[PDB]
């Protein structure tokens, strides 16, 4: 009846009563006051109602990222419709640009929803621009779209436009980052080389071009990383899986000349291959070459 | 003079060939080679062009990668500015097209290379003696585990 939904309508307002008295009662811009209705109604679980509060949030606190964060990842993973997801993901970047997450996300989301690949790589060169304060975020946007273009990429095929064109990305990207990120922060946002890292993992292990990957390790390592046993221990397991016994001894071997931190792991894992398939020549040669290093 | 379709095989599979210490490689200038893999159709992707004289590269022309005044030219990039083909690959490259009159192929050789991490490249530029030389071999370990710009 028309009385026995105007009582229904009404019945189901009370609930928000609370959230409301305490969104009038505070002062702008009341950020705890939404955050408390945010929390209350993604509880209840209405999309309407949820994207209202956001949006009521928004019209005093659009300033602040966080809520874009939290309103666009309420849509990437629970209504996860293209048109009102995309839409968020616009405004975010457009109030809060020198974000660096928002673009990142903004990609995902545009791949996710798949969107055409000329239209996807154009936001990425809008983010190039946007401009960050420091290096990491120059990495962080490189990282997004590297992972993007390597997805496009079907490495059940030798050869392909997609590789072609992620191979160069990574040079672009490694360029990129000694001339734009060089020249503006004297750092280059990549004390570990993780892209350099990214890339030998993905032409090891999906390309079958160690080559390649030990080109990149060695650079690596000259980038100042060889005082470190993670990173002489990530390149012995990339060679371990894609690469083979001979160049893990002399790898090792190296690492216990150049580890620095933890000389120690190093020398152990050494000793555990030739244990679990060396010679014993090869075992010994170890012993004595882990005990050299020990020495001092 | 062999078909186009065993041309990109018998190339695309020799540009796969490992990089073994002392083996004998060969440059070719991004421009011809770049004009051959339109002519043999080389790219699934753009294959229109295959078999058409628009596009014959004619023989190896290498005058980009050699210095006007009389293996030369500094600061030239590897995929950019040329291609490294195995010996067989330009043994064949030489057999079907020619190779230019008034040229010596730019010739180098793969080493073991890397002071941290042991890998094969080959050394297209030289220090001034080649880098795996030892100090030791070279009045009468290597130069890179040493250090000379």
């Amino acid at each position: 009846s028309v009385i026995q939904n105007y009582n229904k309508a009404l019945q189901q307002l009370e609930k928000y009563k609370p959230y409301e008295e305490a969104l009038l009662q505070a002062e702008a811009p009341r950020l705890a006051e939404y955050q408390a209705y945010i929390d209350f109604e993604m509880k209840i679980g209405d999309p309407a109602r949820i994207q209202l509060i956001f949006e009521r949030a928004l019209v005093e606190n659009c300033l602040v990222p966080d809520l874009w964060i939290r309103y666009s990842q309420y849509l990437d993973r629970q209504l996860k419709v293209k048109d009102l997801v995309l839409s968020v993901h616009n405004r975010a970047i457009r109030n809060c640009p020198w974000t660096v997450a928002l673009w990142s996300r903004y990609l995902l989301a545009m791949e996710r929803h798949g969107v055409d690949h000329q239209v996807i790589s154009v936001t990425f060169e809008k983010a190039l621009n946007a401009g960050f304060i420091q290096a990491t975020d120059y990495v962080e946007i490189w990282q997004a779209y590297l992972d993007y273009l390597r997805r496009r990429v079907d490495f059940k095929q030798d050869s392909s436009k997609e590789l072609e064109e992620l191979r160069a990305a990574f040079t672009r990207a490694l360029e990129y980052l000694k001339q734009e990120v060089e020249e503006r922060f004297n750092e280059s946002g990549d004390p570990s080389c993780v892209i350099m890292q990214n890339w030998a993992r993905i032409e090891a292990r999906l390309c079958n071009n160690m080559q390649k990957a030990r080109e990149l390790w060695d650079s690596i390592m000259t980038r100042g990383n060889a005082k470190y046993a993670n990173m002489w221990l990530e390149y012995y397991n990339l060679e371990r899986a894609h690469g083979d016994t001979q160049h893990c001894r002399k790898a090792l071997h190296r690492a216990v000349q150049c580890t620095s931190d933890y000389p120690e792991h190093v020398c152990e894992v050494l000793l555990t291959m030739e244990r679990t398939e060396g010679s014993l020549e090869d075992w010994d040669i170890a012993v004595q070459k882990t005990e050299t290093r020990l020495a001092r | 003079a062999a078909d186009l379709d065993t041309q990109r095989s018998d190339i695309a599979t020799l540009l796969k060939t490992s990089l073994r210490k002392g083996d004998t490689w060969y440059l070719v200038d991004s421009r011809w080679f770049k004009q051959w893999k339109k002519y043999v159709g080389f790219d699934s992707w753009d294959k229109y062009q295959m078999g058409d004289q628009n596009v014959y590269p004619g023989p190896i022309d290498n005058s980009g990668l050699l210095k006007d005044g009389d293996s030369l030219k500094e600061h030239l990039i590897d995929e950019l500015d040329y291609i490294l083909l195995p010996t067989e690959g330009w043994n064949k490259l030489v057999s079907w097209y020619t190779l230019m009159e008034g040229q010596e192929p730019i010739a180098r050789k793969v080493v073991e290379q890397g002071m941290f991490v042991k890998h094969c490249k080959v050394e297209v530029y030289l220090t001034e003696f080649s880098k795996a030389d030892t100090i030791d071999t070279i009045e009468k370990s290597t130069i890179q585990d040493a250090g000379l710009y």
